[PDB]
């Protein structure tokens, strides 16, 4: 996808560290469908 | 002590089994031989993991394995 | 009130003061104005009539106002810092969410609208402890903060409370009410230098106590609420207006005074911090707090207003009065210029 | 004002509830856990102004 | 009093007075070197104690 | 100003290197001055309650000055050792610091010009 | 940041406004005074949680019941006036002007 | 509203007189609305016809005395040609006095404010020349 | 819409704060702020606080608010403009606010703030067999020692208090 944009690095680090940072919901859920996003962000909050 | 106990019995007997029942919830936990035995159940209650150790070496007392003999039992949890 | 009751609930503003100047912790430091507060809203009402419910009710209103602006700031602080350390702030909403909260504990302008009102309804006694004991705390929340305290926002508010505390007592005949526009100079006066030395700010803030709790002292034992029943002190009392004198002339800043010593040590490290246009404006305005001390003064000991004929019934009484410490609080806030580098102990 | 008065006693008041590196019940980790302790173990003993 | 005395004693009042000036410029040099940089014993401003850190192995490993 | 120096030992109102100074001699005059306070406060105090202010209470007016007296000594106590440290923080920094200040060439007058604004 | 912050915070100011905007009565004031508390309380909540950090959890708790202790002391302030005066109107509040 | 004032200081004295007679007349616009704020606030007036009478009387006032304020600095700037010398702002602070006392309708009050806020814009002026920083940054 | 549910619940929070903070009467006010408590509780049950929510209804809309009411029966008697027109006024400023958070996916009041749904900001972790929150509530006894002593004493107090200023003499 970020290949029209210009200065774009492909998965660059938000962080200054190298160290391994946990990944957030919007990190891993982010460019999937929204039934996905539900069921991992509201599924144990929601259920019954 | 004996003639206003039975007095405040006859009057109030509420308030009477009420500041007994509340002071044996004080003395007696301080008097019991099962009070340790809580303390023992609650911290042999495993909610996280164990995370093991690098042996190094020379750790006699941690077991290599969970059915190893060194280590902290619950023989008492069991028998009671 | 109960004498037990009241020695608890003292007890307990005492000890909602020390939790907030002793924790690390700010929801300690927040339980701690809440303690305060609610155990001195009684104080107030000691005596039951519709002008203490009335000053206690609008100091609920401002120290609830300021309790919850201050549990906002420290709601924002846990977003943009994850911790409750009572140290510096970590954003600027924050710092002026909090100077304005402690600004309106204070009583210090333009949140000093109830400081005069309320301490107008409430006894002399819950008047000099609000107007002592209660400044402890949030200048003690200041005194934790001040790397994160906007310099603008405190010199504004400053002197601001420096001025309006000036022309505040100028129209004024009762004395509850000159006492707070003066709590209200001073707290002007303690937080103007407070960025720049505040071993200076605890230096006034002690020499401002001692000399309200020399004349709320005084107002006790003469039970004079008034400038003009203060005036009939001479015909009964006459060592009590040598005391007002040397009080107010105190207060006022001259030498060789005691109160001359905070304002002259703040002078003098504002202006190693090259600000020479900013401590002269406090120090003309300052003026103002002894010409409405020196209408006091005119009023009761250097002049003798007409006394009426009962006087002379209480010429027969001595005073029963238990006037706690006011020999040693009137030395203290008079004679105590010779040892200014005293307050090196409060480093 | 900051009497430390807990430093003194040796008493811990609430120094437990001040940072999310604390020891937590049942050894909790917080989502910042590892980033707060470089943070703290960073400006710890500098000072304000060099920790800025 | 002798002119020997009012002298000499005057010289040891411009000595003690000298050196006080000069050790009170330096008190305001050395406040504001501290105040600006921040490396010395003043305005030690308290940071977080790192002596309150858990270094126990906690529930997950990512930490 | 001298907040972290006082910070790794809190509410230590004399530390032990205090001791390392030298006390403040009971002729102190500043220790003087405050026993005069403490006279002051017996004469006031006997003069607020139409007692006779020279004559009556000489108890009363001999424990004002020994609680002001024995006060002050530990307040002169506390005022030398804060000064001595703040002398001793600042001889560290001018040592440890050489290049914020330099040794200053000491002109004579011989080369020190100045201009001369005459008075006429 | 969070988007819901924004909402949190911009109800902490309309409660704040209604607090420091009084219209009659003095019962409507301690309820912008609770709903500044609410709003305090939600955000504090909704951080802590965010964060995982376990032992702040019981800090909505203390504040909300310091801060319906503080209501309770309100309260009886109301009643004390409107025992007083017959109501709880601001306007009856004003003998200390003199 | 401080950018309000760099944007006045920005631009030296006796080149572009509109411009800073438009900042020292938002200047005193602003000044203005602040003292109807508060005015309104303390004092409630007698309908919003009359608060909005009285805000726009005390912010035309003060955007007067700004706007002449500007105007006769600028113009002694051109006319006298020395831009660093606060006689400029001496007869601007008086003319603004003047300003005000033609608000006010009173003469006395007129000569006064002419005087004593002639002499407050000459220090400022000197404090723009000198550097005179009355909220001073910390340093010791 | 769904994945917004949190946004929505913090809207509706926003119209309620309008609606009792305009102030048409104690009464209806009391009511704007139980419904307000109720949602704003809805935005807390939505992040994993439930302990914290039950709180809400329990402690907060179950004893204090109960406690408003029955005190605002004893204050005014049964039976606008600027209420109203406050009313519109901050429901036009909220969804002026809203419209522009929703085009713009960033906006700057005081703070800068995410257009998205805060549903990316969670975590992506099991606690277990627990509840965090519930083990962070339940360590208000084991820990929180000097807190439930000052907490427990300013009740104590409270209690004197009332009964102190309630007592007219
Ligand atoms: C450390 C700081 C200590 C500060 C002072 C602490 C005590 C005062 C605070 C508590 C209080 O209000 O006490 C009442 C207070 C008297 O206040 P008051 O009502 O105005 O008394 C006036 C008449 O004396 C009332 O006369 P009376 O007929 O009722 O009885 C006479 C009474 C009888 O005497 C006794 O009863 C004492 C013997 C019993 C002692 C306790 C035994 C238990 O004599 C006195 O009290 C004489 C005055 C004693 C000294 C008062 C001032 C003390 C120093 C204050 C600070 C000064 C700082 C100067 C610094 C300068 C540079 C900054 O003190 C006492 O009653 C006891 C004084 C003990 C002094 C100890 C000094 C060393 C402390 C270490
Ligand atoms: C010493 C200064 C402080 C004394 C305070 C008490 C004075 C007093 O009561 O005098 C009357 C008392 C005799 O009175 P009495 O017959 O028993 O009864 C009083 C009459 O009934 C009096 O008749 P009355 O009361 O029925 O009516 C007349 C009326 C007359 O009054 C009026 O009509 C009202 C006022 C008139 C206009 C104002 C005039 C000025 C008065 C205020 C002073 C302001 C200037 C102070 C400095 C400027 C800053 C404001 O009132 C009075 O006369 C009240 C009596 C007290 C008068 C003196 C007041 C002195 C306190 C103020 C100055 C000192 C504190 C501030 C210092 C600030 C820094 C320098 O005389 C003395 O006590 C004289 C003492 C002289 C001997 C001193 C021996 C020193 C020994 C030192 C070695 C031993 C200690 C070693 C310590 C170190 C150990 C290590
Ligand atoms: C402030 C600037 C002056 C404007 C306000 C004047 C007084 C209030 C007023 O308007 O009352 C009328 C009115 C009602 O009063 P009123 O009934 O006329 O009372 C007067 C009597 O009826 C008596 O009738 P009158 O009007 O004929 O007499 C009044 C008299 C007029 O006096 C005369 O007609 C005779 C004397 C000639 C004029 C005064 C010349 C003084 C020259 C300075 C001293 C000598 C310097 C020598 C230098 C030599 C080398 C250059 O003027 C004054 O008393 C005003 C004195 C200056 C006011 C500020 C003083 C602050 C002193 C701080 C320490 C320095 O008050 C109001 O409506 C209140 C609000 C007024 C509008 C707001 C005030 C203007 C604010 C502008 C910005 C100021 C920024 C700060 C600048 C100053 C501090 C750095
Ligand atoms: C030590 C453990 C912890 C103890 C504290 C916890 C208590 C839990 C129960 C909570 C009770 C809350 C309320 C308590 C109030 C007590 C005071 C009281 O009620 O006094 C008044 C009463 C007479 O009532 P009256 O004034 O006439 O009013 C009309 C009612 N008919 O007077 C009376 O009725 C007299 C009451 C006092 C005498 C009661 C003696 C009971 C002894 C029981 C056996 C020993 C138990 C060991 C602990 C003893 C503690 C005292
Ligand atoms: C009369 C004084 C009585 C003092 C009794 C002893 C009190 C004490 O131990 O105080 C300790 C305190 C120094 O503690 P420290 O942590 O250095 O304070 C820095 C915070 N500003 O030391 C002090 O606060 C000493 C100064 C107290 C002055 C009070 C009267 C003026
Ligand atoms: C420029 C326009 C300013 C318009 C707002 C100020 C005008 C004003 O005073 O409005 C009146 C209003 C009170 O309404 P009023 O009719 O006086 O109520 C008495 C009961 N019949 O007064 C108020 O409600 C007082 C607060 C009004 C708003 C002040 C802040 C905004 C205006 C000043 C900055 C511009
Ligand atoms: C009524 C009570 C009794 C009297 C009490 C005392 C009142 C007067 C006290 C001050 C004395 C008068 C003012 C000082 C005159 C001495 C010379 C001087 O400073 O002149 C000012 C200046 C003249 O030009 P010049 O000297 O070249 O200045 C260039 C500076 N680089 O001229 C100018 O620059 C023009 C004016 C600028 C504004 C000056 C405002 C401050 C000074 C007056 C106050
Ligand atoms: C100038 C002038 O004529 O001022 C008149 C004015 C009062 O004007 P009026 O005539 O009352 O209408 O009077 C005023 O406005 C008050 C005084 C104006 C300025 C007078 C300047 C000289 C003051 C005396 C200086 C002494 C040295
Ligand atoms: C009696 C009353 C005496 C008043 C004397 C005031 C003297 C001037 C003090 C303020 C001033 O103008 O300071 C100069 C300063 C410019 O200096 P500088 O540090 O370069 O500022 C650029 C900021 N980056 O400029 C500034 O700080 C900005 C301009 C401040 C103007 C303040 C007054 C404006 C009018 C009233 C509002």
């Amino acid at each position: 996808i970020m290949k029209d944009v210009p200065g774009w690095k492909v998965g660059e680090s938000v962080f200054h560290t190298t160290r391994w940072v946990t990944p957030m919901m919007g990190e891993l859920y982010g460019l999937r469908t929204g039934e996905e996003i539900l069921s991992s962000t509201y599924g144990f909050i929601w259920y019954t | 002590v004996a003639a206003f106990l039975k007095n405040v019995w006859a009057k109030e007997p509420v308030l009477v089994a009420s500041f007994a029942i509340a002071g044996l919830a004080v003395i007696l936990p301080t008097l019991s031989p099962y009070t340790k035995y809580s303390l023992m159940i609650n911290r042999a209650t495993p909610y996280n993991y164990p995370v093991p150790l690098r042996d190094d070496g020379n750790m006699p007392d941690v077991p290599s394995h969970p059915q190893d003999p060194q280590g902290p039992s619950l023989e008492w949890l069991k028998r009671l | 009130m109960n004498p037990i009751i009241l020695i608890i609930i003292l007890m307990t503003v005492m000890l909602g003061t020390i939790i907030v100047m002793i924790s690390t912790h700010w929801l300690l430091i927040w339980i701690g104005f809440e303690m305060n507060m609610l155990a001195i809203i009684p104080i107030m009402m000691k005596k039951h009539n519709p002008r203490a419910t009335e000053a206690s009710t609008k100091y609920f209103l401002t120290q609830s106002t300021a309790s919850m602006l201050l549990m906002m700031a420290i709601i924002i602080n846990l977003m943009f810092s994850g911790q409750w350390t009572v140290m510096k702030l970590f954003n600027p909403m924050a710092s002026m969410l909090m100077t304005m909260a402690l600004a309106m504990k204070l009583g210090m302008a333009p949140f000093h609208f109830w400081v005069p009102e309320v301490t107008q309804g409430i006894p002399l006694s819950s008047g000099l402890i609000l107007l002592t004991w209660q400044k402890l705390a949030p200048m003690s929340v200041l005194y934790q903060i001040l790397p994160s305290i906007n310099l603008d926002l405190i010199l504004t508010l400053s002197i601001l409370s420096i001025t309006i505390g000036g022309w505040g007592g100028l129209n004024q005949t009762q004395l509850r009410k000159i006492m707070a526009y003066s709590s209200i100079a001073h707290m002007g006066w303690m937080t103007a230098v407070l960025l720049y030395n505040p071993t200076m700010t605890l230096l006034n803030l002690i020499i401002y106590i001692i000399m309200t709790s020399t004349m709320f002292t005084l107002f006790m034992a003469n039970s004079t609420t008034t400038t003009l029943s203060l005036s009939h002190t001479w015909n009964k009392a006459p060592i009590m207006t040598i005391l007002v004198l040397i009080t107010l002339l105190s207060m006022g800043g001259l030498p060789p005074l005691s109160g001359f010593m905070p304002k002259w040590m703040i002078i003098q490290e504002m202006t190693k911090n090259d600000s020479i246009i900013l401590p002269t404006l406090m120090a003309i305005t300052a003026l103002l707090n002894l010409y409405f001390y020196m209408r006091l003064t005119y009023s009761t000991a250097l002049t003798m207003f007409p006394s009426t004929n009962n006087m002379k019934m209480k010429w027969q009484f001595p005073t029963t009065k238990r006037m706690t410490l006011l020999p040693t609080m009137t030395v203290l806030s008079t004679m105590l210029l010779p040892l200014t580098p005293i307050l090196s102990i409060l480093e | 004002p900051f009497f430390d008065v807990q430093k003194k006693l040796g008493v811990d008041l609430d120094h437990w509830m001040t940072i999310q590196s604390a020891e937590q019940p049942h050894r909790i980790p917080a989502r910042c856990h590892a980033f707060e302790k470089e943070w703290i173990e960073c400006a710890h003993g500098i000072g304000s102004i060099r920790a800025e | 009093d002798a002119p020997e005395k009012n002298y000499e004693r005057t010289m040891a009042i411009l000595q003690i007075e000298s050196e006080k000036a000069e050790l009170r410029l330096k008190e305001l040099e050395v406040r504001r070197l501290m105040r600006a940089k921040g490396d010395g014993p003043w305005f030690q401003y308290p940071t977080i104690d790192k002596a309150l850190i858990d270094h126990s192995p906690k529930a997950t490993p990512d930490n | 100003m001298m907040t972290g120096r006082q910070a790794r030992a809190p509410l230590q109102f004399l530390p032990d290197e205090a001791r390392s100074l030298p006390p403040p001699k009971l002729t102190d005059p500043r220790l003087a001055y405050i026993g005069f306070l403490g006279y002051c406060s017996g004469l006031i105090d006997n003069a607020i309650r139409r007692r006779p202010v020279l004559s009556a209470g000489l108890h009363r007016q001999f424990l004002y000055i020994t609680s002001f007296v024995f006060v002050g000594y530990y307040l002169l106590k506390r005022q030398d050792y804060m000064y001595a440290v703040r002398d001793h923080d600042m001889f560290s920094y001018i040592k440890s610091h050489p290049e914020d200040f330099p040794e200053k060439d000491k002109k004579t007058y011989r080369e020190v010009f100045e201009e001369f604004h005459p008075v006429r | 940041m969070s988007l819901v912050y924004m909402n949190i915070m911009m109800a902490f100011t309309v409660s704040l406004t209604g607090l420091l905007m009084y219209r009659s009565h003095l019962m409507s004031s301690l309820l912008c005074l609770e709903g500044m508390m609410l709003s305090l309380f939600i955000l504090a909540t909704l951080m802590i949680l965010n964060s995982h950090f376990t032992l702040a959890s019981m800090m909505p708790i203390i504040l909300l019941v310091f801060a319906a202790c503080e209501a309770a002391l309100g309260l009886s302030l109301l009643v004390m006036v409107s025992n007083t005066y017959g109501t709880d109107y601001v306007q009856n509040l004003n003998l200390l002007q003199c | 509203a401080k950018t309000l004032l760099h944007q006045y200081w920005d631009i030296p004295e006796g080149t572009e007189c509109h411009r800073k007679t438009y900042a020292a007349t938002s200047i005193g616009g602003a000044s203005g609305l602040v003292v109807s704020a508060y005015s309104v606030a303390l004092k409630t007036p007698t309908s919003f016809l009359e608060g909005v009478a009285r805000t726009g009387r005390y912010t035309f006032t003060a955007a007067a005395i700004g706007a002449i304020f500007g105007l006769t600095s600028c113009i002694s700037a051109q006319v006298r040609e020395k831009p660093d010398d606060p006689l400029n702002y001496l007869i601007g602070g008086c003319a603004g006095g003047l300003t005000l006392g033609a608000r006010t309708r009173s003469y006395g009050i007129g000569a006064a404010a002419c005087a004593y806020m002639g002499l407050t814009a000459a220090l400022v002026k000197m404090g723009q020349l000198e550097g005179w920083k009355v909220f001073a940054e910390p340093k010791v | 819409m769904m994945t917004y549910i949190v946004f929505i619940l913090s809207i509706i929070f926003v119209m309620g704060f309008v609606g009792f903070s305009s102030k048409p009467s104690p009464i209806y006010g009391g009511l704007g702020l139980i419904v307000s408590g109720g949602v704003g509780c809805g935005i807390v049950l939505n992040f994993g606080g439930s302990f914290l929510g039950l709180m809400v209804f329990l402690i907060y809309l179950g004893g204090m608010m109960v406690v408003f009411g029955y005190t605002t029966a004893m204050a005014t008697e049964q039976y606008n403009k600027v209420v109203l027109g406050t009313f519109i006024t901050g429901l036009l400023m909220e969804f002026l606010m809203v419209y522009y958070v929703l085009k713009d996916k960033e906006v700057e009041i005081v703070f800068k703030f995410n257009g998205m749904g805060d549903w990316v900001i969670y975590d992506t972790g099991d606690s277990g067999f627990f509840s965090e929150e519930a083990m962070g509530i339940a360590a208000l006894y084991s820990y929180g020692t000097w807190l439930v002593i000052v907490t427990g004493w300013s009740l104590l107090i409270g209690v004197v208090v009332i009964m102190e200023i309630t007592r007219g003499n």
